[PDB]
DNA sequence: GTGTAATCTACTGACATCAGAGTTCTTAGA
DNA sequence: TCTAAGAACTCTGATGTCAGTAGATTACACT
């Protein structure tokens, strides 16, 4: 879908006595696996999607709140951006004390229509003003007959699931370990879009996964001047970028409102409430002072206008990967300007991997910025994997050094070791061969800020402080490796350290 | 369509277990 | 009731219904205080909450049994606080609490 | 004049980013 | 016998960016 719209998502759960109270074992229970679920996607998309749109429902209770088709279903929250009050909503109903807390106040067992609950899912969706991306129910009942004794009763359910799939509302489920069977094929068979113990999807939504995630958008967009006059418009799109704890806003003690800082320039001498044309810019050199106005300290470091000028092309074994300038970005196509440029520009990718080539371009993301320079290198796609697409099909901008970037570094020269102290160390280096994946680690610093954060937002018991994975666990190094570290301690240097 | 597409977070591209180094 | 006037107190908690207690207070006059600077007498809990515990590890201030502000309510009771800062610039809080603290 | 289009230009949320300022460490150090 | 000049890192604040929303400006037009 389009950019804007929101992820939509609205929690369903059967509140029927049946399932409610219900255990064969006495280990879980499946409306506090429910509401477990519930509260634990929601604090995953507290931290993840703030923007993104939860609702929670109990049909089948006994005291009810909703708009209209009223009977037997309580709302417990209508759709809204999610934060802790409502985590501390669901948090009440939790636990063999909880399935009693529940029962004081909306009531259990009744008999409940899907037709109207459906209904009533709808009309909250309606209600609400935001554009929505997905529109999605999630299903948490066990009652596989969904008491369609009245098949007269069930027709208006499945005409009514018709209508809201019709509508472009979807809706999906999950089924929760009934006794002795549940069987899709009986009944919700047409519901959703051959026997199950309980739901491998389930365990999906207990995953508590943590990121921002930033949906698809453009950095800048860019004419790829070929000359004087030869143009195509290029995306710049930024596929690896450093995360930071979000920006920390300032309170005022006493009553936890937001303050302004609200900063001016006072001259040092008088009550002079200095304008931005009151002052200007300078510098010392040679014991003389330099002048300039704020319009020409950044009328100085000026050169072009938006684009990316073509400067001929390279061998790609020229471009010597030790000298790395700032993280690589892409460049992809966008008829949004300069219709049929497409067509070029895959000729482009085309060709130059058939050459063993870089393009080789300056660039200025901004007008008041100075060129870099930069190699265009060529990509190509692995959709080996079921088309799941590791790798999308484009350039790289990827960045070079100037003089005074390459620092110099101090005097020293040694070739000194023997082939039997590179024959010893080719046998450690074997014994300790993984395989890297790039999403195989995770920041210590940002994971664990996140823990603090919930243990102050919920007053929880505790920080769960769940331990980092870029320590090397060092016993399973003792081991895996062994004692060849006595290789380098013997046959390498002396015995004085 | 499904295979790659997490239920936490439609759209976006399943975040996979963490990892770390095993040998 | 015209006693619990010039005395500030802190209702960190309840659950007796807490918004009431700052209420029956009220027609006492009980100075209420949201969140206790070290101006305040003492703070009131009816159950812990994570400030309870961090006022349990900042020595800070005077913590009473929730009855105290049901039960200043037949008395007057009125007991004091802190916040916190070390200093040795050319030390100065220390020598005048040589002149403001007993040792 | 009076009335109905079509459409430019704004503002906002949000995201990256340079700069600028606060903070701990090396050498040269009376 | 030690006191600043030179690093280094993080963090904060502004400027510019993109997508999308919707208002007011202005065009077009009446026999």
């Amino acid at each position: 879908y389009k950019y804007s719209g929101r992820d939509s998502l609205i929690f369903l759960v059967d509140a029927s006595k049946a399932m409610f109270e219900s255990q064969s074992e006495d280990e879980l229970t499946p409306f506090d696996m429910s509401i477990q679920c519930i509260q634990s996607v929601y604090i995953s998309k507290i931290i993840s999607s703030d923007r993104d749109l939860l609702a929670v429902v109990f049909y089948g209770t006994e005291k009810d709140k909703n708009s209209v088709n009223f009977k037997n279903i309580y709302v417990l929250q209508e759709l809204d951006n999610p934060g802790a009050k409502r985590i501390l909503e669901l948090d009440q109903f939790k636990g063999q004390q909880g399935q009693k807390r529940f029962q004081d106040m909306m009531g259990h067992g009744s008999d409940y229509s899907l037709s109207e609950v459906l209904w009533v899912c709808a009309n909250l969706f309606s209600d609400v003003q935001f554009k929505m991306s997905h529109k999605r129910i999630m299903l948490f009942t066990n009652e596989d007959n969904p008491h369609g004794n009245d098949s007269a009763k069930a027709s208006r359910a499945r005409t009514k699931a018709g209508d809201l799939r019709d509508t472009g509302i979807f809706l999906d489920l999950m089924h929760l370990k009934k006794p002795g069977g549940f069987d899709i094929s009986l009944f919700y068979r047409d519901i959703i879009s051959v026997h199950f113990e309980e739901s491998s999807k389930l365990e999906d939504l207990l995953r508590k996964v943590r990121a921002k995630e930033t949906r698809k958008r453009a950095l800048s967009r860019l004419k790829l001047k070929l000359n004087k006059d030869i143009v195509i418009s290029v995306g710049i799109y930024n596929l690896v970028q450093k995360a930071l704890k979000p920006p920390p806003i300032k309170l005022y003690r006493e009553t936890n409102e937001p303050v302004k800082t609200k900063t001016r320039t006072f001259n040092t001498s008088t009550g002079g409430l200095l304008l931005p044309s009151d002052t200007k810019r300078s510098q010392i050199y040679g014991s003389r002072q330099i002048i300039l106005e704020k319009e020409e300290t950044e009328e100085l470091k000026r050169f072009d206008d938006p684009g990316l000028m073509l400067m001929g092309f390279k061998p790609l074994v020229l471009l010597k990967k030790h000298h790395y300038l700032r993280p690589s970005l892409f460049v992809y196509p966008e008829e949004s300007l300069v219709i049929g440029s497409s067509t070029l520009f895959s000729a482009l990718l085309i060709k130059c991997l058939e050459k063993e080539v870089a393009a080789l371009c300056r660039y200025t993301p901004r007008r008041n910025i100075p060129p870099y320079f930069v190699a265009l290198v060529p990509q190509e796609e692995e959709l080996d994997d079921q088309k799941i697409q590791v790798t999308p099909p484009g350039f790289q901008l990827v960045f070079l050094p100037f003089a005074d970037d390459k620092r110099k570094m101090p005097f020293t020269e040694k070739i000194m070791a023997t082939p039997e102290q590179v024959g010893k160390m080719k046998a450690i280096v074997e014994k300790l061969r993984f395989t890297y994946r790039s999403d195989s680690f995770e920041n210590p610093v940002l994971q664990q800020h996140f823990r603090n954060l919930e243990a102050l937002a919920l007053d929880l018991m505790e920080p769960e402080q769940a331990v980092d994975l870029t320590l090397p666990k060092v016993e399973a190094m003792n081991k895996r490796l062994g004692s060849l570290v006595d290789e380098f301690k013997e046959l390498v240097y002396p015995p004085d350290y | 369509r499904c295979p790659g597409e997490s239920l936490i977070n439609p759209g976006f591209k399943s975040k996979k277990p963490a990892g770390g180094v095993d040998f | 009731s015209n006693i619990f006037e010039d005395v500030e107190f802190c209702v960190m908690s309840g659950t007796q219904p807490k918004p009431d207690l700052e209420n029956r207070i009220a027609e006492f006059g009980g100075y209420i205080v949201q969140n206790p600077g070290p101006d305040t007498y003492c703070v009131i809990a009816g159950s812990e909450n994570i400030r309870v515990k961090n006022i349990i590890l900042s020595n800070k201030h005077d913590v009473v049994k929730p009855a105290w502000l049901l039960e200043c309510f037949k008395t007057k009771s009125f007991v004091p606080w802190q916040p916190r800062f070390m200093i040795h610039m050319c030390p100065s809080t220390k020598e005048h609490f040589a002149r403001e603290y007993d040792c």
